[PDB]
Order: C-alpha cells, then structure tokens, then sequence
C-alpha cells in the first residue's frame, strides 16, 4: 500500500528554521518524482517545491526561492525539506506529494482536494 | 462469387454503410477542433463573442470548441481523449498576481504532458485593462511575487501600443516571457505556443485563432512529409 | 505462442476506445471518438450497423448477452442504452440513464433491463433500465474507477480505480466484500479468472497482478525490466492458461499465468492498444487501437 | 590523345569529382534543416543521375564502335529524363504541401515515399520504351563515311531513324517545359522549398547555349559533331549542378549559422502570416 | 552591380543589371566553340544569335 508520512513540525518563532522529513513506503520511491505543498488556513492548496527522480532537477515556488530546500535520499526512500527564515505566512499544513506515474515529468492532481498519493501532512506554525 | 443472394444483399447494405462514412469523413475531416483551457476568474467563457460546447465561423473555415466543467477537479484521466484538436487555447488572468504561479504551474502540466506532446497552444493573456490600471496605481507589485522582475528589461522586439506606459509594457511582457521560457525548454520543434494580449472588448480573437490553426497545420504538414 | 492477425476491420474515423464481443462469438461493437459505435460481422467483415452518437466523447461500450441492446457512454455523464431490434428498422435509443456526477469509464450488462455502471466521480451503480433509476449506488473508491468485471455467475463484480485498489461488491446487498491492494499507480483494467476465484489488474505500474478471492491477496506478478509503460487493458483466455494485455507501446504481451513468463507478442497496430476482447468461445482475440483500427488474431 | 579530347575528358571528370564532393557534403549533414528542406532521396537520384550524365558524356569520344553509337544517345537521353523527373516530382510534393488547409493530410511515410520513385520510373520508363522500340527496330551502326572529302576517312555514326532521335528529344523538351511550369509556380514559397532556379538553369542552358549550337549541328562533319554532342552535355550539367546545389553548399559549410531549425522556423511563419 | 546587390535603389535594380552581364558573358563564352565549330553558309547566323541573345537580355533585364 501507498504510504507517506510527514514529520517535523510545530511552532517556531519567525526567523527560526525547521526540517521536514517524508517517509515513503509501498512502492519504488526512486522511480517517482516528489512535491511539497502546503494548505493555510482559509486558503487551497499551493504547489511549494518539487525534486526529479535522480535529483538532478529541483524547482521551488516563488516565496519559497533561496529561504528553503528540498532534498530526497533514495537510498533511505526518504524527502527532506529545510525551511529557514521562515515569515509569519508560512504558516500551513505540509504534505508530501507522489506523481501518479513513475518515468514521467508531468505531474497533474497534485494539488487537488482529494489526492490519493498523498499524506497527513505536519502543521508549521511561525 | 460463392456467395448467396442475402450474403450479396448484406454486403451491399455494408457498401451503402461505407458511402454514408465517407461522407462523414470529408464533413468531420474540415471541422477544427479546439479545447479551451485556463481556471476560474480568467474569462474564457467570453474570448469569441460568436456551455459543453460551442460553433464558430471564420472565412468559411469551421471552428468547434469545448469547454469541459463538468467533471471533478482531478483532470489526469479524460484529459486524453484530447489529443487530436488542433489547438489548446489557455486563457490567463494577466491582472491577478495571488494566482499567477498556479497558472503557471498548470501551463507547465498541459505543456510537458504525454498525451498532448504535439498539441499546439494558443495563450491569451486575458484583463490587459485590470493589468495597465493595477500597474499605474502602483498598490499592487510584481517584485514581492516575482523577485526576478527587478532584475528585467523589456525585450528589444517590444511593441508599444499607440499610447502607453513603460512600466505597463514591462509588466506586460514579463508575464509573457514566463509562459515563453516554459514553453521553450521541452517543445523540440513538436509543437509551439502563440501568445496574444487580449481584453474584454477585443473581438479579433477568432482571427488569431484562425492564423494560428493555419500556421498549425502548415507545420504539421511539414513534419508529416518529413520536411521539417 | 504466435498468433497472426485474420481480419482487420476498417471504418472507424478516430481513435477507438472501446470494443466488445457478443455472446454468438461472430458480432462485435466497436467505439469511436468520431462520435459512432459499429457493429462488425467479424466472419465476413462487414459493417451491420452504423450508429451515429449524441456526443462525440465516449469512453465505453457493452453488448447486451440476449443481443437486443447496445449501451455507451463517456463526457456526457450519460448512459445511453440503443435497441437494435425495432419494427422500423433502425436503431433508436431506448433509454437515457443519467444520475453519475463524472465520465461514465465503463458500463455491463446482466441482462435486457439490468446494467452496473462506474463512473469518473468514484462510484458504481446498478440500474432499473425500464424505470431509469438507481437501484444501488456502490461507493468506498478515492478515485475515479476505471474498469469493472461481472461474474460468470453474475453474482459479484470487481472494480479498480485510480488509488491502487481494487474492490469486491455484492450486487444483490451492495457492499464491499473485500479491498485488494499491491499496485503503485492507477488501475486501468480487470478481469475475472474463468471460474471466479481469481482476477487479474493492469496498472500504470507497468505490472500485471492476479489475486484470489478466498486468499485475499495477490498471487502472481507479471512484468519485465524493458517495459516501462503502462497496461491499458487485459483479458484471459477461455482456460485461464493465457494472460493477454495491451500496452502503450503500441503492442500486446501473452503471459503465462500460471509461470509468469511472457510466451508471445501482437505487434500489428501503430499507436496505443485502447482495448482487447476475447470471445467466449476463446477462437479469436480483438485488438482495438488508437489508429483507428480493430483486429482480429488468432 | 588529341588536346580537345584531353580537355573533354578533364571537364567531365571534374563534374564527377565536384558531384561526389556535394554528395558527400549531403550525406555528411544528412539531419540538418537545408537538406531535410530539399528532399533528400530524390537529391540522392538525381545526384546519381548527374553521375550518370557525366559518364554518358564520356561515350562520345574516341574512335566510333557500333556498341558505343548505339549505346550513346539513350544513356544522355535517360539520365537527363530522370534529373528532370526528380526535379518534377519534388516540387509537386512541395506544392501539395503547402497548399493544403486541412488538419493533416494523413499521407503514409512509406507510401509517399514510394509514390515519388513510382512517378519517376513513370517518366524515365516511357524515355525507356521509346529508346527499346528504336534500338530494336533501327539500330544505330558506325560507318566509314568516304564521300566528304578526297583524301580523309570519318569514322561515324549513322542514326538508324532520324524519327527516334526526334521523339526522344520532343519528349524530353515536354518533360523540361512540365518542370518549368511547376517550378514557375514555386517560387512564392520560402527560399528552402523553392525550386525557382531551374527557371535559371532553362534560361541559361536551353535558350541561350544549346540555341546558339544549332547551326554547328546544322552542317558540320567529322570530329566536331561529337565535339558539339559532348559540350552541350557538359553544359546541361554543370549548369545543374550549379543551379541546384552550389549555393546550399555554400550556407551549409560558410556561413553554417543559417542551417538552424529557428531560421526555417521564422522563414515559414513569414509565408503563413502573408 | 555585384558590390550593391542587395541594395533596393531603383526598384532593385542592381540585380538586374548583374544578370543581365551573367548573360552576356554566357553568350560569348558559348559563342566561341560554337563559331569554332560552324562550317559553311552559317557562320554568319552563330554571330547573329549572338547580336540577338545579349541585346534581348539586357532588354529583358
Ligand atoms: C524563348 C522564350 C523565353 C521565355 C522565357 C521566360 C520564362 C518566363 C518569364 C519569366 C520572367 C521573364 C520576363 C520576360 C520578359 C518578356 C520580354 C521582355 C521584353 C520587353 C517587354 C518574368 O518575370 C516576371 O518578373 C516580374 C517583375 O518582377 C514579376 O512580377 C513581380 O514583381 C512585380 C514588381 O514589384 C510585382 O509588382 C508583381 O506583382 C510580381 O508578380 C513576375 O512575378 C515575374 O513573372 C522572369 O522570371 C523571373 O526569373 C527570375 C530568373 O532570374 C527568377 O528568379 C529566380 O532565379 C534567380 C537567379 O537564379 C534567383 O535570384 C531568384 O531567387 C529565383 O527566384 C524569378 O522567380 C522569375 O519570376
Ligand atoms: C519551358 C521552356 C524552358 C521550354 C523548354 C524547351 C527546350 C528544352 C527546347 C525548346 C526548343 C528546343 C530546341 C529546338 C531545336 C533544336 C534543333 C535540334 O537540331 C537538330 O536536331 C539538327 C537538325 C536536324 O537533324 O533536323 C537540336 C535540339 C534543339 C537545339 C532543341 C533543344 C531544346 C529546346 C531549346
Ligand atoms: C520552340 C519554342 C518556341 C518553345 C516555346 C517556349 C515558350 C514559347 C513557352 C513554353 C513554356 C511556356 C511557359 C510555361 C509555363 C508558364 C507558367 C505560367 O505560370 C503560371 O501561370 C502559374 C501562376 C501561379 O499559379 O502562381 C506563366 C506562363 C509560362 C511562364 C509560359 C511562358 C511561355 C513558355 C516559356
Ligand atoms: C570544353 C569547353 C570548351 C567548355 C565550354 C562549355 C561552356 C559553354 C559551358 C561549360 C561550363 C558552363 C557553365 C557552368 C556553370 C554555370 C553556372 C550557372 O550559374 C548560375 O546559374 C548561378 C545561379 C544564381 O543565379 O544564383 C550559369 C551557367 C554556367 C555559367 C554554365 C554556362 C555554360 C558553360 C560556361
Ligand atoms: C534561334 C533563332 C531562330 C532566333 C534567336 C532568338 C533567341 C536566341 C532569343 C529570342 C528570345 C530570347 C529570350 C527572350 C527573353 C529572355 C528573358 C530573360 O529573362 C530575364 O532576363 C529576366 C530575369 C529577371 O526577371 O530578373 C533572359 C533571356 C531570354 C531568355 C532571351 C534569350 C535569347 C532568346 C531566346
Ligand atoms: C562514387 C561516389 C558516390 C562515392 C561517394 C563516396 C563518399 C562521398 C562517401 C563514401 C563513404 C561516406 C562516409 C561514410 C560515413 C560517414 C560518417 C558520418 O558520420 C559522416 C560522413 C561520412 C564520413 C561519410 C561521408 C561521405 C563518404 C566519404
Ligand atoms: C510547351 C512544349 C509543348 C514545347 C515542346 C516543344 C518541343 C517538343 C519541340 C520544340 C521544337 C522541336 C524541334 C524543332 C526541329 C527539330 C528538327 C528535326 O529534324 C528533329 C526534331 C526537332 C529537334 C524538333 C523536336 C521537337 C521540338 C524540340
Ligand atoms: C566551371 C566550374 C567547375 C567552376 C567551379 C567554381 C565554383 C566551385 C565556384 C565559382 C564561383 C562560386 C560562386 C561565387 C558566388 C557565390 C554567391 C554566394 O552568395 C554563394 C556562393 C556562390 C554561388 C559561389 C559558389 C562557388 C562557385 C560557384
Ligand atoms: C569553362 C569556364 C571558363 C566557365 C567559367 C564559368 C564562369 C563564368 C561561371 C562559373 C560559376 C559562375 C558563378 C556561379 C554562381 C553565381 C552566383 C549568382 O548569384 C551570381 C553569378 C555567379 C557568381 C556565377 C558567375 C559566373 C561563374 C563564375
Ligand atoms: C570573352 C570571354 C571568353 C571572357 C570570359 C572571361 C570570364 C571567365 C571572366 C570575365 C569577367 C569575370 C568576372 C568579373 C567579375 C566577377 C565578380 C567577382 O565578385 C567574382 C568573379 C567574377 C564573377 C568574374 C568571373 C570570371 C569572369 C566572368
Ligand atoms: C534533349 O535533347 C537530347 C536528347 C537526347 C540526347 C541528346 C544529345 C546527347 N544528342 C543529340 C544532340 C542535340 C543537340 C545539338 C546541339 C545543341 C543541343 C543539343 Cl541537345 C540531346
């Protein structure tokens, strides 16, 4: 079965830093490109950062351009995401994201209300 | 022929059958075929002033556009029945910057899709009037979504129109160029984007569609014959 | 195991998605973006009927077991049911169930005034064709279902949908028995082993899987290291000895079910295998594809 | 041996270098958007067919042999036939290319490329059967001509029929006034698909060299007549192999910045927008 | 008239005149072996031709 657990957050005073970490289970982890998203409050969902397969690829958004990371070690079949200066804003809910197809660069329905290959998700609060 | 009276009768019902096809054929064979693309608040209900469905005429060409809504919010699936149109007309809110990125990511998907590897787009930057007005007031910046405005220059091929503002223009082709250096990384000659700057009273986007389907089709052609 | 292509059945002006054998093992419906269903005398290849279609976009089709019924449907949420027999001598729609809230992705009958339905806003439904209601709505998928396989017994029937599971129901109570996991991706076709107790799933995965009613759980995988994209349709053949899928690489693969060792391959079309049928006197194999063709090998 | 003959046989063999020189500079750059532009199959054939022409205009020197005067005249007869034939064939392609309005033309890979060698072989087989129907009928012969003078022999060919000679050159005429017409109507297109040279090529070599060789044909004897024969050959094929070629040579190996897929590109986007 | 080629002066004049001297180099370089080869009353007519292809060529030009 398809399993992502995020872990690592919590509340942290603004300018602070704060690791994520997603751990993936149910199926070959380095054949599937990865995201992060996040959901504040009264707000949809939002596309944050994506990594490739072999993590030559790496793509953020806008707000989150130099402040955060994304990182994957295949070997562990675990993502990473470093958060540093974090503004009152990044306040949200975090999930780990799979694309639904392995050897593919298009991922659609990631940000989606109903995802299956999703997770709970770790609330940051800043 | 070693074939009864009924085989014979059946095989001219089929022979009929086949006419009847090959009169659709030609019919089905001139129609283009458009999907229309691009979120909410954007307009692309109204882009011709000519829902599932809809019928356009243009200098005896015949045009059919399909909005589908429908459906739910996943689009993973069905997006693959549209893999012969000949064009994706993605309509983008230029006036919004909270949503931009969304657009843009969702251009991204359509872009580097599977399915649609050869389908061209047609991108209308839609609210230019929103966008002028939203700049000259100067409440809302770019900068604070966009950090790499600041380090921009308006291109050198740039067209004012008779009457404007620089800062208008730059914003104008920033939101431009994101969508062109997309659509400029995977394309490999396949397929390609054509961007228009279109308000709410613009009524000459059933000839740019037209031209673009002809320069469309021209290209396909080439490939096709193994020209290009 | 070779198998050489005896018809090729012409006609079609789009991309086929769906097909379907009927029960004398001589007629077959055929689907088309065109917006037309054909039906095909595959002993003669001849064109017996040509039913033009409301929409254009449709995604499924089904062959009434009696013969008297035809049913489509696709985009439009809509499940339209044709009577091939009428006095007048055309084919006219007979009824038009709507209810679904997403694309109808594939429709069976069980018999002239019962059909199961499952639709892209993940669920199925079992309706009362003369009355045009919902008799039972089948719910538990998170995701759009995409294909689904009646009993032989017509007792119970799968379903597979795009969150790598598949599910059991009960037509008769309208529960799910049990919930079978193990693929990565979207299931994109099932199919019941002959006797029932088993069932094979292709998936994006690039995987075939077969599973066991009374074991619960999966029991063989097929797949190779070369293939890397995904099952769009698979069937079995009349013994169960032959697993038959499609793929997107424009070919279909013979699997040895009961050792997992690939024993064949039908290489004819040049674009994507929308679907497979096999009759059920298990004599000939249709291959439907996205370049407008239909098949038949044997 | 004679100095003439020596300079015939140098001109001829630097058309056969400077033609294989340009098929391998086309094989060499096989994938890129200039050669993709010109056809590249039918440029194969019809550089072949210049070899041809070469080594056709090579039969004519030397001492008269009943083979040689047989074999002389179809050899230019087919080869120049195919050159004009590949020539046709490409520029009706690219006209129905670019006159099309509808989605695809959904034209077979391999049936369009069959279809142009079958059209071909339609042209060069009906030279093909009027060249068998003449050697089979009237066979040329050599001869030992004593009558022009008192104190000289002329080894020469006599012609079985004047009438055969007469077909074969009407017919290659309405060919080359066929190609004239389809390359006059392709030359609106970009200047990669255009074959608008060839209208240079008609002008320069048809009304202006081979005219100004007609009374030299008229009444002459002796070695000059085969003099003419192979001039005009070289003539014809050179100024082929220039009109065709040359200048796509030239951007493919100075200036090598204009064989980009961006260039192509704007150039037919220019055409749709006018 | 090869220097300025491309100029547009005088509805583009220049590449007129360039292929107008082309065919009047044609001419005469074709006219040399032909006359070389001329025997008897048309000797005459080759010159002719001549007087005629290159005038009608600058006139066309
Ligand atoms: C034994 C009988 C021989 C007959 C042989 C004739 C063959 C057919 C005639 C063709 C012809 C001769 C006219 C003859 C004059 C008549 C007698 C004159 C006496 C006085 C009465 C008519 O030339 C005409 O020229 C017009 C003037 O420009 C032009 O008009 C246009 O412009 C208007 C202006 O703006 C505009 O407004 C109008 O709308 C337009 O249409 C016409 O399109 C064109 O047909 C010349 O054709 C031209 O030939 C060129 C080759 O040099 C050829 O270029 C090719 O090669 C070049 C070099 O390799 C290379 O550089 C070029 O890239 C390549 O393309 C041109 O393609 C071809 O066209
Ligand atoms: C569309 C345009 C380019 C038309 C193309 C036609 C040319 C290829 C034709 C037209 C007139 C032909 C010429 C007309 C007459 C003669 C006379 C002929 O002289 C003889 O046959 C000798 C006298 C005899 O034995 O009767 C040699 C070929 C030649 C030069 C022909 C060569 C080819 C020409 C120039
Ligand atoms: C023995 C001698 C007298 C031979 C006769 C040659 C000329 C008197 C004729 C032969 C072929 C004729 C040409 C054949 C084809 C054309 C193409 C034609 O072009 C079009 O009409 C196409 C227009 C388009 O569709 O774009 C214009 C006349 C022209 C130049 C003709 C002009 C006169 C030519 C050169
Ligand atoms: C053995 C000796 C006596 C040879 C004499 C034959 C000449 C009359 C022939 C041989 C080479 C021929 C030339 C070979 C190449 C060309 C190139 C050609 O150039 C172009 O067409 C340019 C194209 C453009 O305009 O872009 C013009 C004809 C011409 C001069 C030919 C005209 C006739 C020539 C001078
Ligand atoms: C053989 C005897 C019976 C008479 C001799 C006449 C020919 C030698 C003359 C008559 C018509 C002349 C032609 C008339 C017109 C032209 C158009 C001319 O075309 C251009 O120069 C236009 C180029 C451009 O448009 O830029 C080239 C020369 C040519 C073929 C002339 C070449 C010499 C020709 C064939
Ligand atoms: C009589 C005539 C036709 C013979 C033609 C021979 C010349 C033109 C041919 C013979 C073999 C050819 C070579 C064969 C293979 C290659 C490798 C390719 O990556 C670059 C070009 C190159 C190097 C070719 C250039 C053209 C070539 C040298
Ligand atoms: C537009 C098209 C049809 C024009 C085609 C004209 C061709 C077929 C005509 C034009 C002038 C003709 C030539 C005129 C004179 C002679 C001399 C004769 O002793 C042999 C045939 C020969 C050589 C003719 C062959 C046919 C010919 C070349
Ligand atoms: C009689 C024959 C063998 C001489 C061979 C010389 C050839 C190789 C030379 C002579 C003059 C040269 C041409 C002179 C001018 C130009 C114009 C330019 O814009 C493209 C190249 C082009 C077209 C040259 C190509 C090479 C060329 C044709
Ligand atoms: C037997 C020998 C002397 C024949 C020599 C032929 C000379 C006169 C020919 C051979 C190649 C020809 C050149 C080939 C190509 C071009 C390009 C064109 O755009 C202008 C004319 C120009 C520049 C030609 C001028 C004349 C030229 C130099
Ligand atoms: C009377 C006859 C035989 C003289 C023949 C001389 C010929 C071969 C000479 C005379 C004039 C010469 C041309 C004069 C000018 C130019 C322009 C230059 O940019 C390239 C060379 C080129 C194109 C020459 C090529 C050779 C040429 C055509
Ligand atoms: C196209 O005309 C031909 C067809 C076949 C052969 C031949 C040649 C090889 N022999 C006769 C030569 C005819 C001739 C005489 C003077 C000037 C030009 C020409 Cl052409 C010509």
């Amino acid at each position: 079965q398809v399993q992502l657990q995020e872990s690592g957050g919590g509340l942290v005073q603004p300018g602070g830093s704060l690791r994520l970490s997603c751990a993936a289970s149910g199926f070959t982890f380095s054949n599937y490109k990865m995201n992060w998203v996040r959901q504040a409050p009264g707000k949809g969902l939002e596309w944050v950062s994506d990594i490739s397969q072999s993590g030559a690829s790496i793509s953020y958004t806008g707000s989150v351009k130099g402040r955060f990371t994304i990182s994957r070690d295949n070997a562990k079949n675990t993502l990473y995401l470093q958060m540093n200066s974090l503004k009152p804003e990044d306040t949200a809910v975090y999930y780990c994201a799979r694309c639904p197809a392995p050897f593919t660069r298009d991922c659609f329905d990631v940000t989606s209300t109903t995802y299956a290959y999703r997770g709970q998700g770790t609330q940051v609060t800043v | 022929c070693t074939l009864s009276a009924e085989d014979k009768a059946a095989v001219e019902r089929s022979k009929m059958i086949e006419k009847q096809l090959q009169k659709d054929k030609q019919v089905y064979r001139a129609t283009h075929r458009l999907l229309l693309l691009g979120a909410d608040n954007s307009g692309k209900s109204t882009i011709v002033k000519q829902i599932f469905e809809t019928k356009f005429q243009v200098d005896k060409v015949n045009f059919h556009m399909f909005d589908v809504g429908g459906q739910r919010d996943e689009r993973r699936k069905w997006i693959q029945c549209f893999n012969d149109v000949t064009a994706i007309i993605f309509v983008v809110d230029s006036s919004d910057y909270n949503r931009l990125q969304e657009a843009l990511n969702d251009f991204k998907s359509i872009w580097n899709n599977r399915w649609l590897r050869t389908i061209s787009v047609i991108l209308f930057l839609n609210k230019q009037d929103l966008l002028a007005e939203k700049v000259l007031a100067g409440k809302s910046k770019i900068e604070d979504y966009f950090p790499e405005f600041a380090r921009y220059t308006t291109p050198e091929d740039a067209t004012p129109e008779p009457g404007e503002d620089p800062r208008v223009t730059r914003a104008k082709y920033f939101i431009r160029d994101e969508f062109l250096r997309i659509s400029t990384a995977s394309g490999d000659g396949r397929h390609y984007c054509y961007p228009h700057f279109t308000c709410a009273v613009d009524t000459e986007n059933a000839r740019r569609i037209f031209n673009d389907c002809k320069d469309i089709i021209l290209q396909m052609n080439l490939r096709e014959y193994n020209l290009v | 195991i070779q198998m050489r292509t005896r018809r090729t059945l012409r006609g079609h002006l789009a991309k086929i998605y769906a097909m379907h054998w009927g029960t004398d093992s001589r007629l077959l419906v055929s689907a088309s973006q065109d917006g037309k269903l054909i039906i095909w005398d595959s002993y003669t290849t001849n064109k017996v009927h040509a039913i033009p279609l409301r929409s254009s976009w449709v995604m499924t089709c089904a062959y009434a077991p009696s013969g008297n019924y035809v049913a489509c449907g696709g985009l439009d949420n809509i499940c339209s049911i044709y009577n091939l027999k009428t006095r007048e001598g055309n084919v006219r729609v007979s009824r038009e169930l709507a209810g679904h809230t997403g694309y109808l992705s594939c429709c069976r009958f069980l018999d002239d005034n019962q059909i199961v339905t499952s639709s892209g806003d993940t669920t199925c439904a079992l309706w009362d064709i003369e009355t045009g209601q919902q008799t039972t709505t089948f719910t538990g998928h998170t995701g759009d279902v995409m294909s689904l396989s009646l009993a032989p017994d017509t007792r119970l029937f799968v379903s597979g949908a795009c969150d790598a599971s598949a599910k059991l129901w009960d037509v008769r109570e309208g529960m799910c028995r049990q919930t079978f996991t193990g693929h990565e991706s979207d299931i994109n076709a099932i199919c019941f082993f002959p006797n029932g107790n088993a069932f094979a799933t292709g998936s994006d995965d690039a995987t075939c899987r077969l599973f066991d009613l009374r074991a619960d759980q999966e029991l063989m995988t097929y797949s190779h290291d070369n293939i890397i994209c995904g099952i769009t349709s698979v069937s079995f053949s009349k013994s169960g000895r032959l697993l038959l899928a499609g793929y997107d690489d424009f070919n279909c693969n013979v699997w040895d079910a009961l050792k997992a060792d690939r024993a064949g391959v039908l290489a004819g079309h040049d674009n994507r295998v929308s679907c497979l049928g096999v009759t059920d006197d298990g004599m000939a194999v249709a291959t439907g594809s996205w370049d407008s063709f239909l098949k038949i090998w044997n | 041996t004679e100095p003439f003959g020596i300079a015939l046989t140098l001109f001829a063999v630097l058309g056969i270098f400077l033609t294989a020189f340009v098929l391998g500079v086309f094989i060499k750059f096989r994938n890129t958007p200039i050669v993709k532009a010109t056809n590249r199959e039918l440029s194969y054939l019809l550089l072949f067919s210049l070899l041809c022409c070469f080594s056709s205009s090579l039969f004519f020197i030397g001492e008269p042999q009943d083979w040689t005067c047989r074999l002389r005249q179809p050899a230019f007869g087919i080869s120049f036939v195919l050159c004009i034939s590949c020539i046709l064939v490409k520029t009706n392609r690219v006209l129905l290319v670019f006159e099309a309005k509808i989605p695809t033309s959904f034209h077979r890979k391999w049936w369009g490329l069959n279809l142009q060698f079958l059209l071909v072989f339609l042209c060069t087989f009906m030279q093909i059967v009027i060249c068998v129907i003449w050697l089979y009928t009237a066979p040329p012969s050599s001869y030992r001509n004593q009558e022009l003078e008192d104190e000289i022999i002329f080894i020469t060919c006599h012609e079985g029929s004047l009438m055969a000679l007469g077909f074969l050159i009407g017919y290659t005429c309405l060919l080359a006034a066929i190609c004239f017409f389809f390359a006059f109507k392709s030359r609106k297109l970009p200047e990669n698909f255009n074959e608008a040279k060839f209208i240079t090529f008609s002008m320069l070599i048809f009304f202006i060299v081979w005219i100004s060789f007609i009374p030299a044909y008229a009444s002459t004897y002796g070695k000059f007549v085969s003099a003419v024969e192979v001039i005009a050959i070289l003539a014809a094929s050179f100024g082929l192999l220039a009109c065709i070629f040359f200048n796509k040579i030239y951007i493919i190996l100075f200036k090598p910045s204009r064989n980009t897929i961006e260039e192509v590109r704007c150039s037919t986007a220019a055409h749709a927008f006018k």
